[PDB]
């Protein structure tokens, strides 16, 4: 499996045409804030290809 | 007045653009620059 291809799978809103968003910031899809820790509603916003 | 930060954050996080005119070189660049806690340029 080549894990080397990723792509974002969150984010707060939609890119506009021909924006490049590159931040790795970690996604608070709770109310709890996340402070840049990896966990329970706290997620990486790149998820890798099989 | 030399120059000018482009950006949301300015602290290496994200992408901004730096336009700097130093003397008869204009210098345009969009890196990743960690800007100091107050940029300034020396004489
Ligand atoms: C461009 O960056 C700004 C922030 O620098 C984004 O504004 C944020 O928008 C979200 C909602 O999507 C808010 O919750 C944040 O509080 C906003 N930030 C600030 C500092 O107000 C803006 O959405 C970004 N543009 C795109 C297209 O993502
Ligand atoms: C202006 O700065 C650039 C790099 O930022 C440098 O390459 C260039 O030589 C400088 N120009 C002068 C006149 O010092």
């Amino acid at each position: 499996g080549n894990y080397n291809y990723l792509y974002r799978l969150f984010r707060k809103s939609n890119l506009k045409p021909f924006e490049r968003d590159i931040s790795t910031e970690i996604y608070q899809a709770g109310s709890t804030p996340c402070n840049g820790v990896e966990g329970f509603n706290c997620y990486f916003p790149l998820q890798s290809y099989g | 007045i030399r120059g000018w930060i482009f950006g949301t954050t300015l602290d290496s996080k994200t992408q901004s653009l730096l336009i700097v005119n130093n003397a008869t070189n204009v210098v345009i660049k969009v890196c990743e620059f960690q800007f100091c806690n107050d940029p300034f340029l020396g004489v």
